[PDB]
């Protein structure tokens, strides 16, 4: 019953007797599978996680300069060099500077000058790789097993709960039989590669917000980068795209940093597919998982139960789902449980032919003593109609209209 | 070795232009930084890059480095600028620090102050301990240059004298102290002890006697 | 906004190890270099060395390279300056300075830590009163703080009441290694008999507080 209230639902109607039902699972969407003498099953794809992603590249968007200097030589007096030129963590520019008798050099001509400064990337971003071997889906299913109340949409426990199971699926071994001991087993042979796509993309993380980028876009970025995953003060390649030299005079080429580049990339990411991490792994949002579950060993619980006799009570006001169906919570007061709930819909009301079909097929009461509560979902016919809960005297009728 | 050469003392009258020179060899190729340090306070940046003035510094502090000489210019000097002035730069490599010797500035506007001297004989409890101490106290004098001498029975005192350096008050006349360590036997082996305090050709004599 | 809180005053003996610290708060610690400056009493500034916390890159002056050790824990944004064998000639005021963008460009200065190193021992003072003769109009009453170590010693008058004429001269470092001072106050002669004067001498390293009566 984990799908009551879903915006993007799919009323997938199965085949009477047949074990073949084709279901497509979109993220944020669920599928209610109703069939012949078998319980109706809610099916939802909750998570599309990825496995270890290796850090392929890492660019820089906020640098910090330090320890700069400028050595200058006189014209025709040698090539100017510094004490820390060959250090890789230092960016340097060797240009010419006009000299003369005013600066100190005894010749009138252009001279040498070299300016160096230590590079240290403050804020950097990382780009990772994704493989089809890495992704791992996660499907949760919950049967309309005549569950009490509405707050039966909580994953607390569940391990000790039937009619509701979790299955994990991998492209390598996507078999993943779903066990629900009260109602039997439920096979599900699912096929990946419907998720479009994973051909050649990257998982880009900058500060804490992640996206999925292309190959040559992420390759073509004018920012410092290094291809290693080392945290040991590694050498940054292409340090010139963030460090600028302007207007040297005689002994100091004014160095200027090009500032931060976070929002600069954010303007270049308007339209890219977003992403979300999961602590260590990463989540996806495309989904569209085509699947085909076989319901052979599914068994309907509650057929031997004999139609309840005492009176029900409306526990909460029935409401109309956005699709048209109506949810009802009723409350039985009697030790005659377990027993099948006598709920139906009729327009004549006397007596007593049914019009609409149920959604929670063959609704029961789990507990026996003493005053239990249970949930219901019906598909009323179009137009005005009555809903009837209970049998004989003390039964409850209610007016209803659809669309 | 490599040091920057600064003139030890520089004097200037109020309202005039005080000039301070910092001599260096790599200064034609490297920059200079002028710092000012007052007694007890930590140094403040006066000049950076040889010609620029930071915020919060008055408009009168200017500077310029020319060839092998850096120059700090103070147009319209005032008595509150009387402090220590250092220059600072880098070596020929540019990755090491170099500090100058220093230039203690002097402003002569303040008037001469005769010293106030107080002579204290040994206490009553110290004589029972068979010791003695004479206390010569100096305050409210200017400038900070005094000469302390002790005279036992007129004759000079060679040893036992302890003298401090002239310390500045919030007057801003200077102050100092001078103690004479002795024993009760030598204290009672004479008749008159005098503390001569010389300041700007003006001796002050105070005398104590065991009576 | 930038704050370079240095360590507290330290008194050690010749030979003992010592490590002074410079805790920073208010800027990117792993971006700017950290330089140390030594200033001996009555002497000028001396640049000792510098360090980049991004990889702990150290530059030492040839006059100090091989006698000091500069480290930094960039995790807590604090620089260090330590000596294994402290000499007696190391007694000075030490400044930590955040550098600027250029090489060795001093930008922000600390307040300086006082390092005193002598072969003396912690010893409490000896307080003695000081009264003049008998003028007969005003007088000066003093107190004598004799043979103590180390600094400082705080001397007040009648629990901080008398504020006019309170004079506390600096201490003199005698050849014995101990300090000694005296604190005088100006009091009119007519006030004697209707006012009791007592100086409150207080020395923390000895945990000794002695208040003495003055005639
Ligand atoms: C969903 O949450 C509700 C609580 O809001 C669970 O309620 C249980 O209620 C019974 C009877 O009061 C207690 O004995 C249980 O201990 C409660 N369990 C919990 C989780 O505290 C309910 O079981 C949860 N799951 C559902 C409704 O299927």
């Amino acid at each position: 019953i984990r799908c009551i209230g879903v915006s993007n639902r799919d009323f997938v109607e199965g085949m009477s007797g047949g074990t073949w039902v084709d279901v497509v699972l979109e993220h944020g969407g669920c599928v209610t599978v109703m069939a012949q003498d078998k319980p109706t099953v809610d099916i939802e794809l909750v998570t599309t996680t990825v496995s270890n992603m290796a850090e392929v590249r890492s660019y820089c968007y906020e640098a910090s300069i330090s320890d700069m200097a400028s050595d200058s030589r006189c014209p025709t007096q040698g090539e100017a060099y510094l004490d820390k030129q060959s250090d890789t963590q230092y960016v340097c520019k060797r240009t010419l500077v006009d000299r003369g008798w005013g600066n100190g050099c005894g010749l009138f001509g252009k001279g040498s000058l070299v300016t160096c400064a230590k590079f240290a990337c403050s804020k950097k971003m990382t780009g990772k790789s994704i493989q089809p071997e890495n992704l791992e889906y996660r499907i949760m299913l919950s049967v309309h097993g005549s569950q009490h109340s509405g707050m039966i949409v909580n994953d607390t426990g569940h391990e000790t709960d039937e009619n509701r199971a979790k299955v994990e699926i991998t492209p390598n071994s996507p078999r993943a039989e779903a066990t629900l001991g009260g109602f039997g087993s439920l096979g599900l042979d699912c096929e990946p590669r419907t998720g479009l796509d994973f051909s050649d993309l990257y998982y880009l993380t900058m500060n804490n917000k992640h996206w999925l980028v292309h190959k040559e876009w992420f390759h073509d970025i004018p920012l410092p980068w290094h291809a290693g995953a080392d945290t040991g003060t590694p050498h940054w390649n292409n340090k010139e795209a963030l460090v600028e030299f302007k207007d040297a005079h005689a002994k100091r080429q004014t160095v200027v940093v090009l500032g931060s580049q976070e929002g600069a990339v954010h303007t270049a990411l308007a339209g890219a597919l977003e992403a979300e991490m999961d602590g260590a792994k990463g989540r996806l949002s495309s989904g569209h998982l085509k699947c085909r579950l076989k319901m052979d060993k599914l068994r309907l619980k509650g057929v031997s139960y004999s139609l309840c006799t005492a009176a029900f009570t409306f526990t909460k006001i029935p409401a109309e789902t956005l699709h048209g169906t109506v949810t009802v919570e009723v409350q039985y007061a009697g030790t005659d449980g377990p027993c099948k709930v006598p709920a139906q819909m009729a327009v004549d009301m006397q007596t007593l032919t049914p019009v609409g079909r149920l959604i929670t097929a063959n609704p029961v009461i789990t507990e026996s003593t003493e005053n239990s509560k249970m949930m219901l979902e019906l598909d009323p016919p179009f137009g005005d109609s009555y809903i009837v809960i209970g049998v004989g005297e003390k039964k409850i009728t209610h007016h209803w209209h659809r669309s | 070795s490599y040091e920057l050469t600064q003139p030890p003392s520089v004097s200037v009258s109020p309202g005039q232009t005080a000039r301070i020179t910092c001599s260096g060899d790599a200064l034609p190729k490297k920059y200079a930084y002028w710092f000012q340090q007052k007694p007890g306070q930590s140094p403040v940046l006066i000049i950076y890059e040889d010609s620029k003035r930071p915020s919060g510094i008055p408009e009168r502090f200017s500077g310029s480095s020319s060839g092998t000489v850096a120059t700090l210019t103070i147009s319209g000097a005032q008595v509150e600028d009387e402090a220590d002035y250092y220059c600072y730069s880098t070596d020929s490599s540019g990755y090491h620090g170099l500090f100058g010797g220093g230039t203690r500035l002097t402003v002569l506007g303040q008037p001469k102050a005769a010293p106030s001297v107080t002579l204290f004989p040994p206490s009553s409890e110290e004589l029972q301990a068979n010791k003695a101490t004479l206390v010569c106290l100096i305050s409210d004098f200017y400038p900070g240059a005094v000469e302390v001498a002790w005279k036992a029975d007129g004759s000079a005192v060679n040893a036992g004298v302890e003298t401090t350096k002239p310390s500045k008050q919030s007057n801003n006349k200077y102050a100092a102290s001078s103690y004479l360590s002795l024993t009760s036997d030598q204290w009672k082996s004479h008749k008159s002890y005098s503390c001569q305090v010389t300041h700007e050709g003006s001796t002050v004599e105070k005398t104590v006697a065991p009576a | 906004e930038v704050q370079l809180v240095q360590s507290g005053a330290e008194v050690k003996r010749p030979g003992e190890s010592l490590k002074i610290s410079c805790k920073t708060s208010g800027y990117s610690f792993t971006s700017y270099w950290i330089s140390w400056v030594r200033q001996m009493p009555g002497k000028g500034l001396e640049w000792m060395g510098a360090i980049d916390p991004s990889d702990s890159d150290t530059r030492y002056s040839p006059s100090f390279q091989g006698q000091v050790t500069i480290s930094a824990d960039k995790s807590i944004s604090t620089a260090y300056l330590q000596w294994s064998s402290l000499k007696a000639s190391d007694s000075a005021t030490y400044y930590c300075a955040k550098e600027g963008i250029a090489a060795r460009s001093l930008d922000v200065w600390g307040r300086g830590v006082l390092v005193t190193v002598s072969s003396a021992s912690t010893k409490g003072p000896s307080v003695f009163p000081l009264a003049p003769s008998s003028s007969e109009s005003t007088a000066a009453l003093g107190c004598l703080v004799k043979d103590y170590f180390p600094e400082p010693v705080t001397v007040s008058w009648n629990s901080g009441s008398l504020t006019s004429g309170v004079h506390t001269f600096p201490a003199v470092l005698q050849s014995s290694g101990l300090y000694s001072l005296s604190s005088v106050v100006t009091v009119p002669s007519s006030s004697l008999g209707t006012q009791t004067y007592v100086c409150n001498v207080n020395h923390k390293p000895s945990n000794t507080k002695v208040d003495k009566r003055v005639e």
